[PDB]
């Protein structure tokens, strides 16, 4: 399911990551709401500032804190989450 | 401390 | 057919004209969204201080945080560009 | 001031 295509976080965190985007992807149907969910979670759990993109079609270019990055697929939806600021 | 760039595509 | 529709924005009009101008260039030249994104993001870091972040996509929703006056969300034809500054 | 969260949806 959770095909992690790239990651700079600790193994723990990638889980907490994958799991939460599952909750979020279960509970919500609008990408923004899923992203918003994950994002606000991580802010409250790992401190600000996190950013989250959830889409099926997107290219990105971003800058992140060491050990606070992850881009993965969950089914057919791509989920980019990362810290910076 | 420190920062790194990353690109992603679908 | 590259027509620009700025849906949401918190930057200065001058800086959002560049966001568009830079993105137009990027769209014409490159074929990969990641490369258009990288170009815009690099051009913005250099011309406007780090640190910028860019998303170029056809299907995505985002929830992000940004510095006041450093945000824009817009369309160039059918494609959505998210550009903003954090950290 | 400073920081504002914002959400987008295509």
């Amino acid at each position: 399911k959770a095909v992690i295509k790239n990651a700079d976080m600790s193994e723990e965190m990638q889980q907490d990551s994958v799991e939460c985007a599952t909750q979020a992807l279960e509970k919500y149907n609008i990408e923004k709401d899923i992203a918003a969910h994950i994002k606000k979670e991580f802010d409250k759990k790992y401190n600000p500032t996190w950013h989250c993109i959830v889409g099926r079609n997107f290219g990105s270019y971003v800058t992140h804190e060491t050990k606070h990055f992850i881009y993965f697929y969950l089914g057919q939806v791509a989920i980019l989450l990362f810290k910076s600021g | 401390v420190g920062m790194h760039s990353k690109g992603t595509q679908t």
